[PDB]
């Protein structure tokens, strides 16, 4: 019973809280990707001078 | 090409050299794994020890022989068995307790897990060493009750050697491999040195035929 | 005969492949393998020149005639030594298991080879310098052969069949002797196929590598003050000789097979292997 | 953590001696050792090098053949021995300890040395001044220069700067030309380029006085250049 | 009694709630992103010293030294540039599971089938890194660790609990509890405010650090969670688990946002992590290899070949530069 009443609460509290959209956090996320995309060196190799392997 | 990084490249080839030679003592080393259900007998099994706060896995270390054995038991995990069981793949066999004296079908959980630890696939080539615990305590229970409780289908009579042998038989049995795996069966007696020297053997055996499969015999 | 080039080379060429493409887990009788491999390869890639030598005749020269003679020695010497090597080993891990379980000597594999290989160096490093493109001798037929007088030859071919046939084969008979004994003692299901296999092993390097040596020994009994000799005899001796070499090289051709893919371990290895091909 | 020195004394020229290092409370055999001595009012000489576990050895040209350095891990001890001492190897030897991996401090710690007295082309580092007066609350700056660049492909600078307290034995104060050690006060600071080095004391305090000496760990013979005073 | 009629009805309101707010998918809006070409890696250097199964592994915040944990009892600490030994750290129990590298470099985490946490201290003036810590406390194995500040860590037990300890101290400051199964793996948000866990009942839990409560959880795969890793934003993460999937999950959307399935794979998954941009995404697999998946349209970019048995550890450097794969053949490889 004590546990079924925690369980309920937990539920409440997941309940209570507030969403965005699913395209507001899409863009987010493809913008996010789009604005370090140049520092990323499995992306974009770097040159094999600035490479410290080799 | 290098001022100062060939000392940390002798330091390297120095961990090297003290990896090496602590790798090549543990791999002579003996590893066996204990397993078995509750109130199963382990204990009577590592009362023979001839040599921790922490209730994870319980290391027994011992020698017999000059051979050098290393039994680890991890009844302290209740856990999903299937998380940790890969670790003890490479062991070099399987140490199964079961007790004769049982009653809440015991021996029914103790043959599930026994068929579900043999056919596992992790332990496709380790072998399996079967000891059956508390034979007087059986034997005066089946002149008291008979066996026909856990298994109604037995045709025998109500002696110990034949139930001992139906027991042992059906246990083997419970094997679904029986082509690259071997089950030693050992009846646990009072002697200390009686079970040690069926380990000893059941070692020996495993270790002549991991060889003639690593020398290409097999 | 082009056939046994062939399936000598791609066997051997496919045995030193999977044991050198994963360098790793070769405790000793990979590493034995990948050796006795590398030699029966030599000798694979050696046979067409005495083949075409038989075909029609020795126009070759002599300068190669002494590389040819000394690269055949040595490989030679080390097919039988890494024979005798691998019998040992088995013994060793067979017969005393738990007593080399506990003090397996760390780095007795490549130290062994290596010494196999500098003996052998020794052995058949004179030889080579003391053959040559002979002359036209009562057989009307150049031959790359000896010159050195007969007492020399005599006690060169002796030597050369002692160590070379009398020590393998002590070897091999007394370690796979014990081994099977061993096996006969023991219980279980793998013991049927080590024995099977080891009297396989046993029975095909008595029935390949004896008849030449036995003929070698006959000529040689005959070359000191023996039977007399007629055109019967020495043609009779030389057809046994050629048949007998055939023999060995069919041998060389069937050790990987024998001694590589009879083993789950190396199948399983060389199937990885390909996956990622 | 200690390295104390034995075995000095009045010694006739052409004799033979053995200094004996013994250490306490560290790993002796994870850290490779150096002799390093000085001369009575001169600057300090690096002597000898030995590796952990005694794979390489070591020796300055003015001391080679007739010094040899040895090692014994299970007693903790290191040892000099050196015969046909003229009259040039009067000196204080030091014990040092240093350990080489990635981003390690070698030269870390100095034993308190030996006095042993005789009665009767490579690289050069240079430090111009040689006293400067300073007063406390103030910034210093010391200059060290080398004839070959301390710079290398790694883009490490193998430059370290010590310092030597009046009748103390010498403290590592900067390693790579650019790190703190292990406990200087962050006050100290050191810079440079390839030839020319700097190190910096912005408040120096009463406990700053003493000699400073660059060193260079690119090529082995180690020259070290007499160092700068600093007094009042 | 009836409370699991509201229980089921609150369940109910949060599907509801959801979906209200799932008008387009992420696929969708990036149909029109231009798709990245081959991702061609190759091994630029192999460390080998191992002589045991590698279980975990973790990148220094330098980018170039790493820890590695195998179960012959070691924990290799490697430089990965010149591919040289820093230090060989010894351990009580060879059974380990999981191993961390502090954010500053003094102290390393070990831990396993003991139940125990073990801290080593790097940088002693002895010379030789000797056991600082031993936490103690977890009633199962212990499966993750993560440092926070050089004194609080974070660890995940097969006993279905979180906890978060003061390592000074030596007791839990925190105890995270609501997981059905054993917890699998964690990882900590980018701020270390807040860190997801996925557990063996098939759901991802976010956890915060301060004060200790379950913010919100996560469900949608079907087995076991094994890896978890969060986004280079923080705010989303994504989850492999044995039905071969590489779910990503957004936090402020709080749902399922991809599924990175693919019908050839049908093993489970044991590491997953990210890129610096979060634009790739690696995932090692039981096939021996490791996939590259585009993290935003859900297409497999390369394949990370070379490895002689399951790929059991895998990460990225802080930098980005190069990628660590260690597998049960004993071998580390450096990939770039
Ligand atoms: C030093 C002696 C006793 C034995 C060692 C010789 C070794 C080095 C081998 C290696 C290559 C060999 C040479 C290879 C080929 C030829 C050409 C031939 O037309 C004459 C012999 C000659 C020139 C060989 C002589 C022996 C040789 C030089
Ligand atoms: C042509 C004649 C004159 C030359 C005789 C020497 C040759 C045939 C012999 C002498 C030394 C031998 C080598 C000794 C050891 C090794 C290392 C092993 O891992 C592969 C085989 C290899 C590389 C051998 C190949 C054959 C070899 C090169
Ligand atoms: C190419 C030919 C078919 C024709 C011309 C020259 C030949 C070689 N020779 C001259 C007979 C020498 C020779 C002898 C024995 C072996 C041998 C090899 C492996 C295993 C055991 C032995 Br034993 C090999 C070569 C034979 C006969």
């Amino acid at each position: 019973i004590a546990q079924a009443r925690k369980l309920v609460e937990q539920l409440k509290m997941e309940a209570n809280i507030d969403r965005i959209k699913v395209s507001k956090a899409a863009a987010d996320l493809m913008a996010y990707c789009e604005a370090h995309a140049k520092e990323d060196p499995l992306l974009t190799p770097v040159p094999a001078s600035e490479n410290p392997f080799r | 090409l290098s001022a100062e990084d060939k000392a940390a490249v002798e330091r390297s080839k120095m961990i090297d050299r003290n990896l090496r030679e602590d790798g090549e003592k543990a791999a002579r080393e003996v590893k066996l794994l204990l397993l078995g259900a509750g109130e199963s007998g382990k204990s009577t099994i590592v009362k023979q020890m001839k040599i921790v706060k922490t209730t994870g896995i319980v290391e027994t270390h011992f020698t017999f022989k000059d051979l050098h054995f290393k039994m680890f038991d991890v009844g302290a995990q209740r856990s999903e068995r299937k998380k940790w069981i890969h670790c003890f793949e490479g062991v070099t066999a399987i140490i199964f307790c079961v007790a004769l004296s049982d009653e809440m079908n015991r021996m029914h959980e103790s043959m599930k897990l026994f068929d579900s630890i043999c056919n596992n696939k992790w332990f496709t080539d380790t072998s399996i060493i079967l000891f059956l615990n508390k034979k007087d305590l059986f034997e005066e229970k089946i002149k008291k009750s008979p066996l026909t409780i856990c298994y109604p289908e037995y045709a025998g009579s109500n002696t110990y050697e034949e139930a001992a042998a139906y027991i042992q038989c059906q246990f083997e049995d419970l094997n679904k491999r029986k082509d690259t795996k071997e089950i030693y069966t050992h009846f646990t007696c009072s002697t200390d040195t009686k079970n040690v020297q069926f380990v000893f053997d059941a070692v020996t055996d495993v270790i002549i035929k991991n060889n003639l499969k690593d020398c290409g015999l097999f | 005969y082009s056939l046994l080039f062939l399936l000598g080379l791609l066997g051997n060429g496919a045995v030193a492949a999977v044991l050198l493409s994963r360098r790793t887990a070769l405790s000793s009788t990979d590493t034995f393998l990948l050796h006795l491999a590398v030699a029966d390869t030599l000798l694979v890639l050696t046979l067409p020149l005495w083949a075409v030598d038989a075909a029609v005749q020795w126009v070759f020269g002599s300068g190669l005639c002494k590389v040819a003679g000394a690269l055949f020695n040595i490989n030679f010497y080390a097919g039988a030594l890494l024979l005798a090597c691998i019998s040992f080993d088995r013994y060793l891990n067979i017969v005393h298991a738990t007593q080399l379980y506990r003090r397996g000597p760390p780095a007795r594999v490549t130290l062994t080879c290596l010494a196999v290989w500098g003996l052998c160096l020794l052995f058949a490093l004179p030889d080579f310098i003391f053959l040559s493109a002979h002359h036209d001798e009562r057989l009307n037929a150049t031959h790359c052969q000896y010159n050195f007088p007969q007492v020399g030859r005599t006690a060169l071919r002796v030597l050369q069949l002692v160590a070379g046939f009398l020590l393998p084969l002590l070897v091999m008979a007394y370690c796979y002797a014990h081994i099977l004994a061993v096996l006969l003692v023991s219980r279980g299901q793998r013991r049927l196929r080590a024995m099977r296999l080891v009297v396989v092993v046993v029975v095909a390097f008595a029935l390949c590598w004896t008849p030449y040596h036995l003929v070698v020994l006959v000529d040689i009994l005959m070359d000191l003050g023996a039977l007399a000799r007629n055109c019967g005899r020495e043609s009779r001796v030389d057809v046994a000789k050629s048949v007998t070499s055939g023999l060995g090289y069919m041998h060389c051709c069937l050790n990987p097979l024998l001694y590589a893919f009879v083993g789950v371990k190396f199948r399983e290895r060389m199937w990885m292997l390909l996956l990622r091909l | 953590v200690q390295l104390v020195e034995s075995g000095g004394g009045l010694v006739q020229p052409g004799g033979s001696r053995k200094l004996s290092c013994s250490a306490s409370g560290f790993a002796f055999s994870s850290f490779g050792m150096h002799w390093v001595r000085q001369a009575p009012e001169k600057g300090l000489e690096w002597v000898a090098y030995i590796s952990s576990g005694s794979g390489t050895i070591y020796y300055a040209d003015t001391v080679k053949g007739r010094f040899t350095i040895s090692r014994d891990d299970p007693k903790n001890t290191l040892f000099l021995q050196m015969t046909s001492l003229r009259s040039e190897d009067t000196a204080m030897y030091y014990c040092v300890r240093s350990i080489y991996y990635y981003g390690s401090s070698p030269f870390d710690f100095w034993g308190q040395g030996t006095t042993l007295t005789v009665s009767s082309s490579d690289i050069v580092m240079t430090q111009a001044t040689s006293s400067v007066p300073v007063t406390p609350g103030e910034s210093v700056s010391i200059s060290c220069r080398s004839s070959k660049s301390l710079l290398h492909s790694n883009g490490n600078t193998y430059l370290y700067w010590f310092l030597q307290r009046p009748g103390q034995s010498p403290q590592l104060l900067i390693y790579r030309m650019s790190n703190l050690a292990s406990g200087v006060p962050d006050r100290f600071s050191g810079s440079g380029s390839g030839t020319a080095f700097t190190l910096t004391i912005s408040r120096l305090e009463a406990e700053d006085v003493g000699v400073y000496y660059c060193m260079q760990h690119l090529e082995y013979p180690l020259t070290f250049g007499a160092g700068t005073k600093l007094e009042l | 009694d009836q409370l699991r009629q509201e229980a089921e009805q609150l369940k109910n309101q949060i599907r509801d709630a959801r979906k209200a707010c799932a008008d387009a998918t992420l696929s969708q809006i990036t149909n029109n992103i231009d798709p990245v070409g081959r991702i061609q890696m190759r091994t630029r250097r192999t460390l080998r010293g191992h002589l045991a199964k590698i279980y975990a592994m973790h990148w220094g915040t330098d980018s170039r030294l790493l820890v590695s944990a195998s179960q012959d009892g070691k924990l290799i600490i490697w430089d990965s540039y010149t591919t040289n030994k820093v230090h060989a750290i010894p351990l009580r129990s060879s059974w380990v599971m999981t191993c961390a590298y502090a954010p500053s470099g003094n102290y390393v985490a070990c831990g396993g089938l003991d139940n125990i946490c073990s801290i080593y201290n790097l940088k002693t003036r002895e010379g030789n890194v000797r056991v600082s810590r031993e936490l103690a406390g977890h009633t199962g194995y212990l499966s993750c660790c993560r440092f926070l500040d050089d004194n609080q860590i974070v660890t995940s037990s097969g006993d279905t609990t979180c906890a978060l300890w003061d390592i000074e101290t030596g007791q839990q400051t925190t105890t995270f509890t609501g997981h059905t199964g054993d917890v699998m793996s964690l990882s900590l948000a980018p701020d270390t405010r807040l860190f997801v866990s996925g557990a063996c009942d098939a759901s991802a839990k976010l956890w915060d650090v301060r004060e200790g409560m379950c913010r919100q959880t996560f469900t949608g795969h079907e087995s076991d969670i094994n890896a978890i890793c969060f986004f280079p934003n923080g705010n989303a993460f994504a989850t492999g688990s044995d039905d071969a999937t590489c779910r990503l999950f957004d936090l402020r959307a709080d749902q399922e946002l991809m599924t990175y399935s693919h019908d050839n794979i049908i093993c489970g998954i044991t590491s997953v992590s990210f890129s610096k941009s979060g634009r790739l995404l690696l995932a090692g697999y039981d096939d021996f290899n490791c996939n590259v998946w585009d993290a935003l349209k859900a297409d497999r970019a390369g394949v990370l070949a070379g490895h002689d048995n399951r790929v059991s550890c895998l990460g990225v450097t802080d930098d980005g530069m190069a990628v660590a794969t260690g597998s049960w053949d004993s071998f580390l490889k450096i990939w770039n």
